[PDB]
């Protein structure tokens, strides 16, 4: 949902009070991405363990 | 095609050995030029010598 | 070449080691990207 | 641009389309001066 | 820059005709359609007609058979021909420029067309001059009594319109085939009886200019 | 463009295709001559 997927594209375009809004959308999404990976990787580890 | 006013033109020239209707094959067409015309297009013709 | 530097090629800015590779860019292909939307290779604008 | 464009009596060289049937698309212009119909009454020329 | 004033009629009897001449300026006649209306004769504002740009013309449902528009594109003037007028039709007739959505963007000054069986009479002006016993407190009011004229309008000014501070124009009182018009203007005491003061009255219906020293 | 002789109507707005050149944008933002300078989707100081 952010204006762009690349961090440098946002920081190089928007001001700090504007970039933090779009950057937070990527942090919220990329965090849930890694959380889903670690969540499923841990469950996969229990299967292999 | 017309994408956001940019009339896109692709091109590809390859040899063939054909004696009938359109040949069965595959080949990717490369961008030739980008023309920001911004005019609505609904009909088209073809020039013949 | 072969140095980790802060580059900027027409907005394609970031940190990476600039070096020449055996990639074959077509006349229209400007820059390359991986599946991560990360710039893999670029064409220098001053000298192509 | 009041000191540049405006003149005594009012500068009417700049005009605007008062209305249109449908809304324009992004970055679309129309320099047509033809009188279009508002309701179902066809005119085809003379206003009214 | 823009002028849409009317002129031509002086006085007309009921059930008769006339001709109005509206001088158009500021825009070409081929660019906009000159509208035609009245000025609130009793009930709300009344619409009469409009001549489109080089085409036909629309008229009011109650004035299509009687009133007509004659647009002269060469002289830059729109003429109007009215027929079978009634005393209730007395009002100021205006010309206006066409807008975008058939609007009346510009408006003129018009002319007060009076319909009445009476005959024309010039004004018998008499000034309202304070006497020698009149007092003053840092200023003095002045006016004139323009009685015995017919029909409207009559413009009363102070020294050809030199004064504009406290000028007040009153309506005309309808008398028996005549009118009575008063006026009141505020001028400092250093202008009267010191400087020359004269009431200037103009009757555009008869084109009479009456000068009476106050 | 900015200091042009006269502009076109809002319905015949002229789209000046700017390409194959460079120009300063901070000279316009910090000109102290514009009444409204508000960008959308990009900062006026960083786009230089």
């Amino acid at each position: 949902g952010a204006i762009s997927s690349v961090l440098n594209d946002i920081l190089s375009r928007l001001d700090p009070p504007e970039a933090e809004v779009q950057i937070d959308r990527l942090i919220t999404g990329r965090l849930q991405s890694l959380q889903t990976y670690v969540t499923q990787q841990l469950i996969r580890a229990a299967e292999i363990r | 095609k017309n994408i956001d006013g940019y009339f896109k033109i692709y091109s590809k020239h390859t040899p063939i050995n054909l004696v009938r209707d359109l040949p069965q094959g595959f080949s990717a067409l490369e961008p030739l030029v980008d023309l920001p015309i911004g005019i609505n297009i609904t009909r088209f013709q073809t020039l013949l010598a | 070449k072969n140095k980790c530097v802060n580059f900027n090629f027409n907005g394609l800015t970031g940190t990476g080691v600039l070096t020449e590779s055996n990639k074959k860019f077509l006349p229209f292909q400007q820059f390359g990207r991986d599946i991560a939307d990360t710039t893999d290779a670029v064409r220098d604008p001053q000298t192509l | 641009s009041n000191n540049l464009d405006s003149k005594v009596g009012g500068n009417y060289n700049y005009l605007y389309r008062l209305f249109r049937k449908s809304n324009l698309k992004p970055f679309e212009r129309d320099i047509s001066t033809e009188i279009y119909q508002a309701g179902s009454t066809p005119c085809n020329g003379v206003e009214g | 820059q823009v002028q849409l004033k009317q002129s031509g009629p002086s006085l007309v009897q009921p059930s008769q005709s006339l001709s109005i001449t509206c001088t158009v300026s500021g825009f070409s006649l081929t660019s906009y359609g000159v509208h035609w209306v009245r000025q609130s004769p009793g009930k709300g504002l009344e619409w009469l007609g409009v001549m489109w740009r080089g085409g036909n013309t629309d008229y009011n449902a109650a004035f299509m058979s009687r009133l007509s528009i004659t647009k002269d594109n060469s002289k830059s003037q729109v003429f109007f021909k009215m027929n079978s007028l009634q005393t209730d039709d007395t009002a100021i007739y205006y010309c206006a420029k066409n807008g975008g959505a058939h609007a009346m963007d510009f408006w003129g000054q018009g002319t007060s067309v009076t319909v009445s069986s009476a005959k024309t009479t010039p004004p018998s002006v008499y000034p309202l001059a304070p006497g020698s016993a009149a007092q003053t407190n840092s200023m003095v009011t002045l006016g004139c009594l323009v009685k015995g004229y017919f029909p409207e309008p009559v413009t009363v000014t102070w020294n050809s319109g030199s004064l504009s501070s406290g000028v007040h124009t009153f309506p005309a009182v309808l008398q028996s085939d005549l009118y009575t018009l008063s006026s009141s203007v505020t001028v400092p005491s250093s202008t009267w009886p010191s400087e020359t003061v004269t009431c200037n009255v103009a009757h555009p219906a008869s084109s009479t200019k009456v000068d009476k020293k106050i | 463009v900015f200091n042009a002789t006269r502009f076109a109507s809002v319905y015949a707005w002229n789209r000046k295709r700017i390409s194959n050149c460079v120009a300063d944008y901070s000279v316009l933002y910090n000109s102290a001559s514009f009444s409204t300078f508000k960008c959308y989707g990009v900062s006026p100081t960083k786009l230089n």
